[PDB]
């Protein structure tokens, strides 16, 4: 019972502040939104340090309501819960003079009451629930500002999208209920251990469950929903692109490695699609030249990165990442907001620059930000993204090309992010900012994002230096690791990819502070500012198609309503047919009857 | 007993009627929600408040009620949708007693304890239906009106025929549901009884090739949709289905189960696919209602008590925020006048709750988890998953386009830019929406506490399908 309030503080607070909710000043939605965040995170870091916790209440006939908090779900709890309380401060201080504050903060708090009802969970409906719980907040929230119309189809496509892989799981579940009957994580556990059973409907399982993590990660084909949650405020951004609604697809196939584990085939091809997500992100990244686009392609790269990562089997290589990532991007996107906060939301790139000496404490989170997703040497993010192209060739199935690969995106990042940098704040000035550019209190919980950034870190380290993630991380789920190592080579492979990265980052500086952009580089800053032509091929196929068939089935309802019409004229005209058999001459009526008597008279026989 | 809750809307909707006030129909409502809110506490079983007797002792007619699992719950469900169509109507042209004399009917309908009993309830629940229809709204309420009606006579005649045959060629002495369940029919006499049940379902489940009487019906009621809910309460087929169609004639619906899972596959999928196209909030919630009997008619077909239970759950549910949705669009006509999709954008800035209203609603709708929809939802995904694969998942390319047609709809109703400004809220709508919500959460998010009697009929009529 005592679990369950972790999920219920930020409901009752969603309740207060969507049913009344004006009825208070304007800070104290936010008040009690953070408020009700730290004493969740508090709850939460209790009830782990008290050994775990179970919750088990009565539901459906055979799918009972089962949470568990083990050591994998209070990682996310806490990661969370933090990141959550930071942002609800940093939208307290960001959101100012716009209506819907009490709304704002109860979409703040449903969403994190979702995401706790999808970590915990002992049986996959409620991680469902959690599912499109947060599906239905991430559409309030992106069409926050609703009396623009533009800023609403992107939700609508991110719903919409989410309910392809919301379906997909639904097959999923239907068919690891009807093999064994159990749904239940922990007992779908102790049932697929042993003899498996037609492991071409449990491979299918997996697929359909990767399709829903796919959905909900913006992986590819479904990448294209994720660049337009731009439409919604900074922080919102931010808790979608970093610490929830995305990490959902990581940690799906972290407590389901079991099942991805006894599929060779499927963790290939998550494998295969986490590379291809990654290699897509970074190119198509820089092109862009809006801040929240550039780094919506950055977060569709590092998820890609993720995936490689429990592609593999590298489960907890994968859980780094996140970690790492959460930090560094969430530091990125409040960054840019408060960037725009200072511009008041000029929201471009080639308006920008020379905002170094002009930005206090703004400039340092942007560089801390920059470095650690391009892989600075000594950064978190070098230590999770060389862990991932590390666990490449050490978990099962090779990774032989997929290293370049990583090792060629973890260059793109790098120098995309040195553009995002450079041509933000060096090297020109255009526009006005008199006032107040720099606030305390959004900037100040920034130093916390900013810091653990830097120090997330050296959780996971090479064998000679402590590894704490791993040993965490293997005990509560996917014991079965089959993994070689190497050293003095390892440690060559992380100086060249440091040197790789270093490279990287001073390349991106000369060509983005060059600003000639060569013939070839223009075509393909434009095509990369264009999706590479995806959603045009999107709607020429796909969505208009549809559209036409929804309307062309309308008219056949319509034209078999008219085939019914069609039967009731037949109707009346044989009626009328039958009454011409009368018309007034007596010799007819009479010629009639004798002939029916004498009908009669035959079929008597 | 039974007889005192399936008779108060009658009695309540006829002193409304002849006599007056307006007001009358709330009190008469909200008495009704109470009495069958105490008969769905303290429910032992079906025997209940067991009702019997004799009308036709020659023939074999006895009045013959109960309280089942289900009879219970759909009594709850009748009873609170109506009461909250009698308080929000905005009708108020004097016939809010048809409104319960149709609820009274259709409890009658659903505590049928006897054959015959239901046929009568089955065939009298067109009388209202045409007489709100044909002078309480619609321009083309003559020929909407001869098309619902006709396809459902058409339909229920020879079910006559189905009936005479079920119980003659049984030898069952009387029409007793228990008497005629003690008797089965035989092969290839089976087939034609369930043949003639079928029809008669079918087109009022409704199913795809039968289903159009169900837009132009929806369209011509009273603007304010209080018939159109008490028609969308009116798709009772599914329920015969699962209770006389099959345990009476399995023989046939061996040969028939396939094509009817298929029906409601497509069926489902037509639905909520055409609905998008829809360019008005009748046509619109009329192929919602479509989607989710093909849903429903399709849990109950897969055999597979999984799928039974949650054809029935989502029946229910489905028949309340319809019902629902049908008077938020009616009361949002009282104060605009229209129910155009595309005009008055900027609702919601003007509307603080009614657009909350309207998003719960759709996404009960949607079948989202935490509101009524998803449990039926995905008990019928898995119940059709386990009879064929292939038609639920064909079935199920469903919630994409609920999903699509619902946030459209949504959206350029409230979310787009500010029009006039419009009326906030009505002192009845705020209790209706409060209700509403509230109903709505008790039965997603607390499926364990309804739906307990629906598990014993659910597992015993699949396991009959066997030896």
């Amino acid at each position: 019972m005592a679990l369950l309030g972790t999920i219920l503080l930020p409901l009752l607070g969603f309740a207060l502040l969507g049913l009344f909710g004006k009825r208070m000043r304007e800070p104290l939605p936010g008040v009690l939104a953070s408020g009700l965040v730290l004493a969740s995170f508090l709850l939460g870091a209790g009830l782990l340090l008290s050994g775990g916790a179970r919750f088990q209440a009565e539901w459906l006939p055979g799918i009972p309501f089962s949470l568990l908090l083990d050591n994998l779900s209070g990682f996310m709890l806490l990661i969370v819960t933090g990141v959550g309380f930071l942002i609800h401060v940093y939208a307290i201080g960001y959101m100012g003079g716009d209506p819907g504050y009490s709304r704002f903060f109860a979409y703040f708090n449903l969403f994190i009451a979702m995401m706790l009802t999808l970590v915990l969970a002992d049986s996959y409906p409620v991680m469902f629930i959690g599912w499109e719980g947060v599906g239905l907040a991430s559409f309030l929230l992106i069409g926050f500002w609703y009396k623009n119309p533009q800023y609403a189809d992107s939700a609508r496509k991110a719903f919409i999208v989410n309910r392809i892989g919301d379906l997909g799981f639904m097959l999923g579940m239907a068919i690891l209920w009807a093999l064994y009957g159990t749904l239940s994580i922990s007992e779908l556990k102790e049932a697929m251990e042993g003899p498996l059973k037609n492991p071409d409907l449990l491979a299918l399982a997996g697929l359909l469950l990767f399709l829903g993590a796919v959905g909900k990660s913006a992986q590819i084909p479904l990448m294209v929903w994720l660049p337009d949650a731009m439409a919604g405020p900074t922080p919102v951004s931010a808790l979608i692109h970093a610490a929830t609604m995305v990490t959902a697809g990581v940690y799906l196939i972290a407590r389901s490695s079991f099942l991805y584990s006894v599929l060779p085939d499927v963790s290939y091809a998550i494998a295969v699609v986490g590379l291809l997500t990654a290699a897509y992100g970074a190119l198509s990244a820089f092109g862009q030249t809006d801040i929240k686009k550039i780094v919506a392609y950055s977060t569709i790269s590092q998820l890609g990165y993720m995936f490689l990562a429990a592609g593999v089997g590298a489960y907890w290589v994968a859980l780094f990442h996140v970690f790492t990532h959460a930090f560094f991007k969430a530091l990125l996107f409040l960054a840019s907001g408060s960037v725009i906060h200072a511009l008041g939301g000029e929201q471009d790139v080639r308006k920008m620059g020379g905002l170094w000496k002009h930005l206090p404490q703004t400039r340092w989170h942007a560089l801390i930000g920059a470095l650690a997703l391009g892989g600075l040497p000594l950064l978190s993010g070098f230590w999770s993204k060389d862990a991932i192209l590390a666990a490449t060739l050490t978990y099962p199935f090779g990774g032989v090309g997929f290293y370049v690969g990583a090792l060629l995106v973890a260059v793109l990042t790098a120098m995309y992010a040195m553009r995002w940098f450079v041509l933000v704040f060096l090297g020109e000035e255009r526009g006005h900012h008199h006032p107040h550019e720099a606030p305390p209190v959004m900037l100040w919980p920034n130093h916390l994002l900013a810091l653990g950034s830097v120090l997330a870190g050296y959780l996971a380290l090479p064998h000679p230096l402590p590894n704490v993630l791993e040993p965490f991380l293997k005990p509560a789920l996917a014991e079965v690791e089959a993994h070689h190592l190497s050293l003095g080579a390892e440690w060559g492979l992380i100086a060249l990819s440091a040197a790789v990265a270093l490279l990287g980052l001073w390349a991106g500086f000369v060509f983005f502070q060059r600003k000639v952009f060569p013939a070839w580089y223009l075509a393909f800053e434009a095509a990369s500012r264009e999706a590479f032509y995806v959603d045009r091929a999107y709607n020429a196929l796909i969505v208009n198609p549809l559209k036409a068939l929804a309307e062309a089935l309308f008219y056949g309802d319509r034209g078999l309503l008219s085939g019914y019409f069609g039967l009731g004229g037949a109707a009346r005209s044989l009626g009328q047919g039958l009454a011409r058999l009368q018309t007034g001459y007596l010799r007819v009526y009479a010629l009639l009857f004798v002939l029916g008597a004498l009908l009669l008279l035959g079929v008597m026989r | 007993m039974v007889v005192l809750a399936v008779l108060l809307p009658v009695v309540f909707g006829a002193l409304l009627l002849l006599g007056l006030p307006r007001a009358l129909g709330v009190l008469g409502a909200g008495l009704s929600f109470l009495l069958n809110l105490y008969l769905f506490l303290t429910h032992p079983g079906g025997v209940a408040h067991a009702f019997q007797a004799p009308l036709l002792p020659g023939a074999g007619v006895y009045w013959a009620f109960g309280l089942d699992g289900l009879s219970a719950l759909f009594f709850l469900t009748i009873a609170l949708t109506v009461f909250l169509g009698a308080l929000v109507a905005r009708v108020e042209g004097r016939f809010l007693g048809l409104a319960l004399l149709m609820e009274g009917l259709l409890l009658g309908l659903f505590a049928a304890r006897d054959l015959l009993v239901f046929y009568v309830f089955f065939e009298a629940a067109l009388i209202p239906a045409l007489l709100m229809l044909y002078l309480y709204g619609g321009e083309g309420r003559t020929r909407a009106l001869y098309t619902f009606v006709l396809f459902t006579l058409v339909g229920s005649l020879p079910m006559l025929a189905a009936v005479l045959g079920a119980r003659l060629l049984s030898g069952s002495p009387t029409f007793l549901l228990e008497d005629l369940l003690a008797h089965p029919l035989q092969e290839e006499a089976a087939f034609w009884v369930f043949l003639g049940f079928a029809l008669a379902f079918a087109i009022k489940t409704p199913l795809f090739p039968l289903h159009a009487w169900l837009p132009p019906f929806h369209q011509e009621n009273h603007p304010s949709g209080l018939a159109d809910a008490l028609g969308t309460l009116y798709k009772v087929g599914v329920f015969a289905f699962f209770r006389f169609a099959i345990p009476l004639a399995p023989e046939g619906f061996a040969q028939a189960q396939g094509l009817l899972l298929f029906l409601a596959a497509l069926s489902a999928l037509y639905g909520a696919w055409v609905a998008f196209a829809a360019k008005d909030f009748k046509t619109l919630l009329a192929y919602a209602g479509l989607s989710h009997m093909g849903v429903a008619a399709l849990g109950v077909f897969s055999g597979t008590p999984e799928g039974a239970m949650g054809g029935l759950y989502l029946l229910a549910a489905s028949g309340v925020y319809t019902g629902g949705l049908f008077l938020l669009a009616g009361r949002l006509y009282e104060r605009t006048g229209t129910l155009e999709i595309g005009r008055y954008r900027g609702l919601a800035q003007s509307a603080p709750g009614l657009a909350a209203l309207a998003l719960i609603l759709f996404l009960a709708m949607v079948g989202l988890p935490g509101l009524s929809g998803f449990p039926g939802e995905f008990l019928t995904l898995l119940g059709a998953y386990k009879a064929s694969p292939w038609l639920a998942a064909l079935a199920f390319l469903s919630v994409i386009a609920s999903a699509a047609y619902a946030l459209t709809a949504f959206q350029k109703t409230f979310w787009e830019e500010g029009g006039s400004g419009v009326k906030d809220l009505a002192g009845a709508e705020w209790g209706f929406a409060l209700l509403s919500v509230l109903a709505l959460l008790l039965m997603g998010v607390f499926p364990g506490y309804f739906a307990r009697g629906l598990h014993p009929l659910a597992e015993a009529f699949a396991k009959l399908l066997g030896g």
